[PDB]
């Protein structure tokens, strides 16, 4: 018995910041900036991807 | 005899008019 | 004989109802 | 011979009878 | 020979037919 | 030669016809 | 030469056929 | 030369496919 | 000249496809 | 002049396609 | 004059994409 | 007289674009 | 006589046209 597992992506974590700085100060802030203007979500906002 | 300046106009804009319903079908579909 | 001052501007009165019907297809569409 | 009054109202309304129908094609859209 | 009575109103029938398609055609439309 | 008892309510037929195909696209549309 | 019991009889089954087209298209709509 | 027997019967078909397309869009409909 | 044997078979089978073509319109609807 | 081995193969494989459209619109449909 | 090698070329491309239409409409259908 | 390079190609091209819609209407269907 | 250089243009323009509205009913479909 382990607890629950969250499965996440990080297609939204913003340019320039890595996972480990980013996933530092949102155990802090409780607030975690994300990009919903990624290059990475070209294709679900322009309809080319689901 | 012969002029050709208004069948030349009437038939470049028969093109025309052909070509603007070709692009008019155009379509950047937009489902995944 | 000769005269083309009708049979101009019916044949221009055509193209343009058929420009104008090949702008009433014309769709900016409106999905992602 | 010659006489193109009727030749000239007849052409005149299957032009407009043509734009009518371009006319009514015509549609502002209202999605987004 | 000639006679166009029956020719004018058999012409000018065709074009209120023709006439008479184009306008049930026509729609005010009922989206914002 | 010439009789135009046949052609006439052949031609007037057709005319009557090509009408009823124009009414029956009328419509009184029932949206806001 | 000339009899027509089987032409007359041709065009007015093609008149009845078009005819039984346009009574075909008619619709009382039921919206409201 | 002349003999209709063929030409009858061909025309006579096409009048009856004719009118078979016209009775398939007879539609008893079923809104209210 | 003449033989018509072959103008037969290819009148009789376009007949055959254009009734084929009115009875695959026809359609027995099912709502009440 | 005359020889129809090419004619006859080209219109029989006309009537061929229109058949083939034929059945392609017939529907064993799936309502109740 | 005669030969015919490239007017049975085209014959025979008009007739394969008529029947390639022809193929695209057939659905082998999915509802119950 | 004759020279056939130029009716060639344009009716090679006409047969390309008539081969270019039937295979735009081909579709393998995604239901069950 | 002849000079086909608005013969070959408009006629090139017109396979254009043509071809045109060819690929504008290409669609990739995007269902499963």
């Amino acid at each position: 018995n382990w607890g629950s597992i969250l499965e996440l992506d990080l297609s939204k974590v913003p340019k320039g910041w890595d996972v480990g700085k980013w996933m530092y100060y949102a155990r802090v802030n409780h607030i975690a900036v994300i990009d919903s203007f990624k290059e990475g979500t070209i294709g679900a906002s322009t309809g080319k991807l689901a | 005899f012969g002029s050709g300046a208004i069948g030349y106009e009437f038939d470049n804009r028969y093109l025309n008019n052909q070509e603007m319903s070709a692009v008019a079908k155009q379509r950047l579909t937009s489902l995944p």
